[PDB]
């Protein structure tokens, strides 16, 4: 089961061209 | 005033399944920043610091840590006494 805060390692992050 | 007409609307995912995939943090180990971006040593379950990682303030969803970490972090610099 899970209560506590917790996520995944590293989201939100975009793919540019540049 | 007589309560008439109610409404419910909820949504949740059915997923009844357990498996090792996120990660927990413990506590604050070292603050640094680079490329204008300020990152902090955090330590993951089963993670040590031997694998030194870092995490941005965005995704630092833990302030109380760095609020305690700075009390400690004081006192092992040498600074001045002010109130």
């Amino acid at each position: 089961a899970r209560t506590k805060q917790t996520a995944r390692k590293s989201t939100g992050g975009k793919a540019p061209r540049y | 005033g007589s309560h008439m007409g109610k409404k419910t609307k909820r949504t949740a995912d059915s997923s009844s399944s357990e498996d090792e995939e996120e990660y927990v943090v413990e506590k604050v180990l070292d603050r640094r920043m680079v490329k204008g971006q300020v990152e902090y040593l955090l330590k993951w379950k089963g993670f040590s610091e031997e694998h030194n990682t870092w995490e941005p303030e965005k995704n630092l969803d833990c302030p109380e840590l760095i609020s305690e970490f700075m009390k400690k972090y004081k006192k092992m610099k040498e600074g001045e006494n002010n109130k």
